[PDB]
Order: C-alpha cells, then structure tokens, then sequence
C-alpha cells in the first residue's frame, strides 16, 4: 500500500553513481609492489679480515 | 641444533671464567646470541606469506 | 581497500536515505494520500472480517 | 546491492495484525508513564509505545499500569498509544553475538547489520541450584604474575576486582582477555572461554578506544562487547548487566566455558539509585535503595561453574567495583564484597608509586581460588604469598637496624616486588610465568642486583628457550613440575644466573 508507493518511488528514482577507483585510492592505502632490499654483504669477508685475524690473533688481552 | 651451540657456549662461559681472557669473548658471545635470538623472534614472528584471497 | 568499500556502501545508503525522505514528502502531497485511505479502508474491512 | 538489501527490507514490511494493544499515556515525565488500559498484561512485559520506544511494565495497579520508559522521555508524550509487545523482556542470545559490539537493545552498534542469534531469553533468569554446581577445577590465566600466583583465579567464580577509578581500571581485565587469546584461539573448546566485556557508564569515545584496542589485538572474534554508555539512559543501564548475563548463560548452557567482566557494577548502583528515586521508592544507606543488595546478588549468582549434568559450563564473573576514595566500608562495596568470592583490591597508592599493576596483597583474597591452580603453579608458587607477607611484615617494622635474617628477607622481598610488575597492556604467557616464579622462590633472584631485574626476566626467558625450550614444552604439557624437571630447572636457572 504505502509500501508500494514508497517502494516504487524510492527504488525507481534512486540511481547509484559512486566514486571512481581513482577517487577511492585517496581514501585507502595504495598497493605496494615487492620491496627488494637486495642482499647485504657482511664483514668477515675480504682479505681485510684475514690479515687482521693473523695479526690480531697473535696477541690478545686478559 | 641451536641448543647444542648454546650448551657448549655457556659451558665455555663458566670455563672461560677459570682462565685468562674475556676482552672480546663476551662481544662474540653477545653477537651470536643476538642474531640467534633475533632469528628466534623472527621464527615466531613469521606468518604465512600469501594473501588469503579466498575470503578477501 | 575493503574498509573504504564498506564506507562507500554506507555512504550510498545514507544518500538513498535522504532520497527516501524526499519520496515521502512527495507521497504525502498526492491525493493518493486521500485515495489510499480507501485502500486502507477496504483492507481493514477484509482484515477485520478475517478476525 | 545496497538497492537489493533495501528492497528486501521494504518487502519485509507486510501488514499489521489486530490484538490487544493500546493503552493511553496520561501522566508522563519523570521517566515513568501512567497508562490507561493494558487490562491483561504479563508482569514485566516489554511494551512498545507508538512513540517508537519501549518500556518495561513495572507496576500493575488496579486500573492503571505504570510503564518505565526504557529509553528517552523526549519522544514520549501524553495521550500516546502504548502497544503491548506481549512478551516479557527477552534479548537475542546465540553464538553469532561473538565479535559483535551491540548496545543494550541488542542493536548492532558495530553496525555489521543484524546479529545472528539462536534464541532470545528472558532478562531475569534464576541462578542454578546447589545440585547443578560442580566445584571449580579449571583455572583462568590472566598472564600477569601474582594475579595468577598470589591471586589464584578459577572458572565459574565471582572473583571481585575492586579498586579506584581510572587507575587504568579497565586494563587489568583487558590483559586477562588478551592472555586467554592463546587458549581461546586454541582448538580445545574446554580451553575456550568466550569472554564478554560489559561496558556500562563509560564514554562512548573511551569504548571506541577499547574496541579499537581489541581489534588491534584481533581479540574481537572471541569476545562480545555490550555497551551502555554514560550518555545512554539509566533504565537501559539498569537492564544492561542482566541482559549481558543472559547472553553469557547461552554459552554456559552450551556447557562451554565462558567469562563475563562486568565493568563497572558501581555505576549500575547509581543507575538503580536513579531509577528507584524516580519511582519514589524510599532510599537506603548512602541513598542507595534497599533492594540494591537484591539487585547485585541476583545478578552475581547467575555466574557459576555448573555440574557435569549441565555439561560443566562456566561463566566466570569478574565484577569491577569503583571505590570513591578507597572507601572499603562503603555500603555498595561491602555489599558486593559479601556476595563475591575473594577480592582483588588494587593498591592505588602503590599504583601511583610506580607499581603497575598494583595489587594490595593483603586486601586480595580468593575464597576457593587456590584449588583452581595447576600443580606447577602450586608447587612453584608455594608459600610465596607467605614470603611476601613476611616482606609485608619486614617492611612494616623496617621503618632502624636490620638483623641479617630480616635484611635477607628485605633484599629478596624488594626484588620480588619488582619482579611482580608488568608492562600495562602486554601480558606474559602462562608457560613463562612458571620459571619466573621458580627463580625467585628457589632463591636464584636473591643475588640478582635490583637494577638488572628487568634484564634478568627477559634474558632468563630467552635463555630458557634458546638453551632448552624442551623444558618449557614439558612443563607446558605436564603442568606439574616433576622432581627431574625441578632439578633440571634448578640447574638451568642457576646456569642463567651465572650469565
């Protein structure tokens, strides 16, 4: 009755048309791609270490 | 595995007590413990690597 | 992304809510306001006889 | 989508039926209305006014009925038509209330739409008899040392938490919910509490912070939050604990373990006071009505550890009492204390004076708490309460010269007190609490200098896991400290002490 009038009028005349994905993006955290932090190269590598170790490990303190 | 390393380590800490030297021993012990403990917190930190797009 | 998606649905719903209010003001203007009293009357006649 | 859901809803409006309805409002305001008619009305019915608000019929009188408006008076007015719901006040109860904030009308204030609820159940329901009641055996673990040790807490019990306002009052309870994340996210339903946080009389903002914290710890999914904020109307506040307990009882009556924290029942007292006064029933001591005892007692005893017949359900109550100045003889606090098993009085002075969490060991008791404790936490924690009530004695009379016996106790005691403290909103695991208590009790922390106690704890735990988490796994499953484990632990702890 009142259900029908309201139903008809409301449903028919209401047209969705929301924000684009581009507009949406601002209101969200955007996609993150791979991070790719490389491979760090550590100490105790190179002949800096070797000469150091021969010499250093010739005398140590108590 | 890692527990073997630590059993020998701490046995050696209280042995190193009984001999001269400790100047850079504790820094070495600190370092291996540090990263080992970092890795333990990593290994507990780890959640599955994958987006559960089944529901999402 | 899911969160804002839910937010957009809520925003759509409140937009359609003020559109419902607009439709109500329109309904109460019409002499459907008069004519539907007859509909309620006959419906109540049927209803109360079904009691 | 939004159109379809709305359309489904519009379709779900379909016809009104004839039936005994209609009273007409007369004298109204003062939050009660006097309605004419409603000739046959069940007592304590829910009526819905055509002011679009509902009230609970209280006084059925010859020729008049006096509804009490459960909701705002603003919309109610004279000569309005009051329609009988026809049903006694019931609230939806079920399984789907889990992880949904709801208000007192059960309206989803999480706004995740309609709640899935198995049934509805009457707001007032009598407590189970003597025969359905099995003595407690399963513990509740809060993850906070001394709150499990010194204060032993077990399922079903009405274990009071009393203390002073906004001493992070909420936090003690939040930590409990958080520790039991581990067990509740378990697969054993005997190890699943379904915990209900009743937020009464708190700012809606504050509740929103709580909700956000709970969802940050992803704890929402095993817990319900019922909300009746300070702004929300006093009759709604009056019915708020009762309704929450009905929901709790559905879990309990699934035989499944549950817990309910009633924050803060003291604010229910003020509400019931308001209601009573507005019903102009005579006031009692401290102006709190004489049926205030009945109000609290009927609420509290619905929380219980039932027997095997009832499927051994629990509904562990933790009611949170807000003392005005630490007025421990105040009428409302004393009345609650008498009902409740134990007290968990929190020492405000110490709280301010940097003991977080601060537990007044003297004013903390647990009537039947200690047989809920698991054997590991009985053995390791054996006599630590006595020891720290020797610390209590020692520091009592410390205020000149100290005999070496006394000094030894003081050195241990002070250090042990440091050990009790925890970082607010970050509780420890149950497994972890066993060694820490072991250390101090077995006197390993006697020597540890005061400054390094915090270091000792973290390092000790890291040590234990790295050296042998095998021990901890054993104590995790066995839950009893064997002689071999005790010796092994003594050895291991001594090993940590060395480093």
């Amino acid at each position: 009755n009142v259900i029908q009038d309201l139903y008809l009028r409301e449903l028919k005349d209401t047209k969705l048309a929301p924000s684009t994905l581009q507009d949406a993006e601002g209101n969200v955290k955007p996609w993150n791609p791979p991070q790719k932090p490389n491979l760090p190269e550590l100490e105790l590598q190179g002949p800096e270490a070797l000469k150091a170790y021969t010499e250093q490990n010739v005398e140590t303190a108590h | 595995a890692k527990s073997a390393a630590n059993k020998l380590d701490w046995a050696k800490v209280i042995s190193s007590l009984r001999i001269t030297g400790s100047t850079a021993t504790q820094l070495s012990s600190f370092k291996k413990r540090n990263d080992e403990a970092r890795r333990q917190l990593l290994e507990l930190q780890s959640q599955p690597t994958e987006v559960d797009f089944s529901h999402y | 992304w899911v969160r804002y998606e839910a937010s957009l649905r809520q925003l759509e719903q409140r937009q359609l809510a003020k559109s419902v209010i607009s439709r109500v003001q329109s309904e109460l203007g019409n002499p459907k306001f008069q004519e539907k009293v007859l509909q309620q009357s006959i419906s109540e006649i049927e209803q109360l006889l079904s009691k | 989508e939004v159109s379809s859901i709305l359309e489904e809803r519009i379709k779900g409006v379909s016809d009104e039926a004839n039936l005994n309805e209609t009273g007409r409002v007369l004298a109204v305001g003062d939050g009660i209305a006097r309605v004419f008619g409603l000739n046959n009305i069940q007592a304590e019915e829910l009526v819905e006014f055509s002011s679009g608000v509902k009230g609970m019929a209280l006084n059925l009188e010859p020729g008049q009925v006096g509804i009490v408006l459960f909701g705002s008076d603003r919309l109610v007015k004279e000569g309005e038509l009051v329609k009988r719901t026809g049903n006694i006040v019931d609230v939806p109860v079920g399984p789907g209330l889990l992880g949904r904030v709801v208000d007192a009308l059960g309206n989803p204030i999480d706004g995740k739409g309609p709640i899935d609820a198995a049934g509805r159940s009457r707001a007032q329901v009598k407590a189970p008899g003597i025969l359905p009641r099995r003595s407690v055996h399963e513990p509740v673990q809060t993850g906070l040392k001394a709150v499990d040790a010194l204060v032993p807490i077990g399922r079903g019990q009405r274990e009071l938490i009393i203390g002073d306002r906004q001493t992070g009052k909420t936090a003690v309870a939040l930590d409990t919910i958080l520790n039991q994340k581990r067990w509740n996210n378990g697969s054993d339903e005997s190890k699943k509490l379904y915990c209900v946080y009743v937020a009464v009389g708190q700012k809606r903002s504050t509740v929103a912070q709580l909700v956000q914290t709970l969802e940050q710890h992803d704890a929402m999914k095993y817990s319900i939050i019922v909300a009746a904020t300070a702004s929300e109307a006093a009759p709604l506040q009056y019915l708020a604990p009762f309704t929450a307990a009905s929901i709790g009882e559905w879990f309990r009556d699934n035989g499944k373990h549950a817990l309910i924290v009633y924050d803060d029942l003291s604010k229910q007292a003020v509400a019931y006071r308001q209601l009573s006064l507005l019903l102009r029933r005579p006031p009692g001591r401290e102006a709190y009505p004489g049926d205030v005892f009945y109000l609290h007692s009927r609420l509290l005893e619905r929380a219980a550890k039932l027997s095997e017949k009832e499927g051994s359900g629990s509904l562990t109550a933790l009611p949170v009492i807000e003392t005005q100045g630490g007025d421990v003889s105040a009428y409302i606090p004393t009345n609650v204390i008498s009902i409740t098993d134990g007290q968990i009085f929190l020492e405000a002075e110490l709280f301010y004076k940097g003991i977080r969490p601060a537990i007044n060991v003297g004013l903390s008791v647990s009537r039947v708490g200690s047989a809920a404790q698991v054997k590991a936490l009985k053995q390791v924690a054996g006599s630590l309460k006595l020891f720290l009530a020797q610390y209590r004695e020692v520091a009592a009379f410390a205020q000149s010269d100290l005999d070496a016996s006394t000094k030894q106790t003081l050195v241990r005691g002070e250090r042990l007190t440091q050990l009790l403290k925890q970082n607010q909103y970050s509780p420890l695991a149950t497994e972890e609490q066993v060694p820490l208590i072991y250390a101090g009790v077995n006197g390993h922390l006697d020597g540890i200098e005061l400054s390094r106690i915090g270091e000792f704890e973290s390092s000790f735990l890291s040590y234990l896991k790295s050296n042998h988490n095998e021990l901890l796994t054993e104590i995790r499953e066995k839950g009893e400290l064997s002689k071999e484990l005790l010796a092994s632990l003594k050895s291991a702890t001594e090993s940590f002490v060395a480093t």
